[PDB]
């Protein structure tokens, strides 16, 4: 009934669901910390008391009526509660689907890898060793260790997805959709006044001019790795051929722990040696997070509650409390800001512990908005905006004046060309990727036809478009998509896309903000209050603005802006450029 | 020289909850403020009204000594003459109040394992609370034009929820128990000095 019931029905939906959501959070790092299965039995119900509780509000909240009675952000609020996901429709059609989010997650762990029929070398699917005894640069290797690899995964998995995507697009028919592909993009609809109407299809028009003008300028740099691998070992790359995309070293794009040592033809400049430095002077886990807060604490953003350090769990457990080794910032509703990472001290731990508590700094700015607006303004934006600060954090000038590096070590010229090139190969390869998967996505979610004639047209234009091809052909046996972790439970892949760019822009406000002179990469953010409040005015703004609004009210931007990421780089050009000059 | 309850209104083993709130009348009892302020550094005794200085030798009459256990921020709500959910609906202050609050940190008394919900409150009453008003009332609050039939559901909300208090809240959501003098000056002789 018009907003005054819809104001009482959204402040009840708030109150319950925050405790609701606190005891599903709070039993969910109960399993987390202490895995015996009666913690995942309890965890269980209570996410299923929070599924039904929030399918029921959802079920009001289509019942409420939207079509111009909200013009406040509660229209925002009952947006979110109404975006339901694959539920609803009649029994009859709903029951079959209790079968399949059941047997859609058991499907990763039937494949076992190791020798075949060998005892010797066998060992089962754990990710400690894993990239310890994956990475290997070899030309025989490679082979079968990851043919087999892509083969036995996608045994019967497309002729179920086939009509497993046919039955999730027939949900669209009672949600005022199109596509299940335009499912995903649809959530940057944002209206603010006329004039600035948010079109559904402004994706399809913006990305052209954002990528397709430039991919030269990230062509020439694919041409630059093709170089250094001829000199390591001849037959690398075939005059007549292409190179091998399954001997890389790595699909997953994280780091090269092979490659980076025969990177620089030189090889005579010193490389860090922080670890070097941590182990002696007693920097331990306790210690590199009260580092990193102070780090935030320099800028402006609050110190962290005094029941973060309490219950955070940064150490091993003790009497038998497996954990799941992974780097996560919780919530745990009514502001507990728990983290966990059970890890010792290395030299990406440290970073990493900053990137968590960028995450938590980010989540301690929307406890004021309401519960359905507690989230990240975009879905690249909580990622990204932790790795400004892991990134600002990295630069030897803030490892100078802590006291981790010698103060006698003046900065070197070819030292931070070195340190640039591996995080501009390590991300920025990434997006191309990313680009060409979620296209090859978007074109499979229509399902206009099977695959008896697109085969060849589908590598033909993957050829075309990077030159990368497997030497032999395979039967109808595996498939690309599913050897991966946000691809197993259908995640999307936008967030891995914009997160660069907008990361990129906030670090280009934030040191214009900064008033410093010198260079381009020197400036940080830590020791700048002026800085430090343009970034909170936008990081404690949730979801009740528009992202659109949000990134112009800071410095004025439409959209992704890739020019400064390109003026990144800009002024320090020419040592790439000068060694570009042998080709035509 | 008979000490005033003080003691036995602060050092209680339990308050009461928000919704209905112990209105403690005393009089012909010395208020001896001093004692007060003697458990930890952690006071929030922001005084509005009067001095910051009681005034040990200014006398009052029966001073209304009410005492509730809320949420952090709740405790900024409940100020003279400001608005919000619990200011509201629960516990409202008039603009010429005179008097103060005093709000602790209890979370090591009444912040049980597992949650408490011994503690509620009063949402949704449709209407401002006078001044000095308890409305200890259980009835589901409508809203839609059905008219509810003790049961609630769409359109039908129980008012009195609940805190659900227990640690690792934090810094906000956690119980301050909240004790407020309302020192009121309605002629008769002066006892509380
Ligand atoms: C981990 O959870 C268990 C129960 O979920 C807690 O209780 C332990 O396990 C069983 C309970 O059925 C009993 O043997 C004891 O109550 C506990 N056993 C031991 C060896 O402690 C257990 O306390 C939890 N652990 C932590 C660290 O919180
Ligand atoms: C309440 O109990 C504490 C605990 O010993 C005591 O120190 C204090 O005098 C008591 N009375 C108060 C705070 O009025």
């Amino acid at each position: 009934l018009t907003e005054e019931n819809a104001k009482t029905f959204l402040n009840n939906f708030n109150q319950e669901a925050e405790d609701l959501s606190y005891q599903s959070s709070l039993a969910s790092w109960n399993y987390n910390t202490n895995i015996t299965e009666e913690n995942a039995q309890k965890m269980s119900e209570a996410a299923a008391k929070w599924s039904a509780f929030y399918e029921e509000q959802s079920k009001t909240a289509q019942s409420f009526s939207l079509q111009e009675i909200q013009t406040p952000i509660i229209k925002r609020q009952l947006q979110a509660l109404q975006q339901s996901g694959s539920s609803a429709l009649s029994a009859d059609k709903n029951k079959q689907l209790n079968t399949i989010l059941n047997t859609m997650s058991t499907i990763y762990s039937t494949g076992k890898v190791c020798n075949p029929k060998n005892p010797q070398e066998c060992l089962l699917l754990e990710p400690g060793l894993d990239e310890i005894m994956a990475t290997s640069t070899d030309y025989n290797s490679r082979l079968w260790a990851w043919e087999g690899w892509r083969a036995e995964v996608g045994k019967q998995l497309r002729p179920l997805y086939e009509e497993y995507v046919v039955l999730k697009n027939e949900m669209a028919r009672a949600n005022n959709y199109n596509d299940y592909g335009d499912y995903w993009r649809g959530d940057y609809e944002a209206e603010g006044a006329d004039g600035y109407n948010y079109n559904r299809n402004q994706l399809i028009e913006d990305v052209e001019r954002t990528f397709a003008e430039i991919k030269p300028l990230y062509e020439h740099l694919h041409a630059y790795v093709r170089r250094k691998l001829m000199d390591t070992y001849p037959s690398y790359i075939s005059p007549t051929g292409c190179l091998p995309a399954h001997l890389l070293g790595d699909m997953w794009g994280r780091f090269w722990t092979n490659l980076y040592p025969l990177t620089v033809p030189f090889a005579q400049k010193p490389n860090i040696d922080v670890t070097d430095a941590m182990m002696n002077q007693g920097w331990d886990a306790e210690r590199i997070f009260q580092e990193a807060e102070k780090f935030f604490v320099s800028v402006g953003l609050p110190h962290m509650t005094q029941g973060f350090w309490a219950n955070s769990m940064l150490t091993e457990p003790a009497d038998g409390r497996k954990v799941v080794c992974h780097p996560t910032a919780w919530d745990l509703g009514h502001g507990d800001f728990r983290i966990k990472m059970c890890t010792k001290v290395t030299m990406d731990n440290f970073l990493t512990a900053h990137h968590e508590m960028g995450h938590i700094q980010y989540d301690m700015a929307y406890a004021r908005q309401p519960f359905l607006l507690r989230n990240g303004a975009n879905e690249g934006f909580h990622e990204a905006v932790g790795e400004i600060m892991s990134l600002s954090a990295a630069t030897p000038k803030h490892l100078k004046s802590i006291g981790l590096l010698p103060s006698d070590f003046q900065e070197d010229s070819e030292t931070e060309i070195n340190f640039l090139l591996k995080q501009a190969l390590t991300i920025v390869g990434t997006l191309p990727f990313t680009y060409m998967l979620e296209k090859w996505r978007w074109m499979v979610f229509r399902g206009e036809i099977p695959k008896e004639q697109w085969m060849k047209k589908w590598w033909e234009m993957k050829r075309e478009i990077v030159g990368v091809v497997e030497p032999l052909p395979h039967d109808e046996t595996y498939c690309d998509p599913a050897s991966l972790f946000h691809v197993s439970n259908d995640y999307s892949f936008i967030r891995y896309y914009t997160r660069t760019i907008y990361q990129f822009q906030f670090q280009e406000a934030l040191c214009q903000a900064a008033k410093y002179n010198g260079s381009l990469h020197k400036c940080d953010i830590s020791n700048s209050t002026e800085a430090g409040q343009k970034l909170l005015k936008m990081l404690s703004l949730g979801n009740s603005e528009p992202w659109t609004k949000a990134l112009e009210n800071v410095v004025g931007a439409r959209n992704m802006d890739v020019k400064p990421l390109l003026n990144y780089f800009q002024p320090l050009f020419d040592w790439l450029k000068e060694q570009n000059r042998n080709s035509f | 020289t008979n000490l005033c309850p003080f003691d036995e209104v602060f050092n209680a083993t339990r308050f009461a909850s928000v919704y209905a709130w112990n209105r403690k009348r005393i009089s012909n009892c010395v208020a001896d403020y001093s004692v007060l302020y003697n458990l930890a550094p952690f006071f929030t005794f922001k005084c509005y009204g009067v001095s910051p200085t009681k005034l040990n030798d200014l006398c009052f009459t029966n001073v209304y000594a009410d005492s509730f256990v809320i949420r952090g921020d709740e405790v900024r709500q409940i100020a003279p003459g400001q608005t919000g959910n619990i200011a509201d609906y629960n516990y409202k202050l008039p603009d010429d109040f005179t008097g103060c609050v005093i709000a602790w940190n209890s979370n090591k008394l009444d912040s049980k394992v597992s949650g408490n919900y011994n503690y509620l409150y009063r949402l949704f009453r449709k209407s401002n609370l006078k001044p000095f008003e308890r409305d200890i009332s259980t009835e589901i609050y409508q809203a839609g034009n059905k008219p509810c039939n003790g049961v609630a559901g769409f359109n039908c909300y129980f008012p009195l929820r609940s805190y659900s208090f227990r640690p690792t809240y934090g810094v906000g959501h956690q119980p301050y128990r909240v004790v407020v003098l309302s020192f009121e000056l309605l002629h008769a002789p002066a006892t509380v000095c």
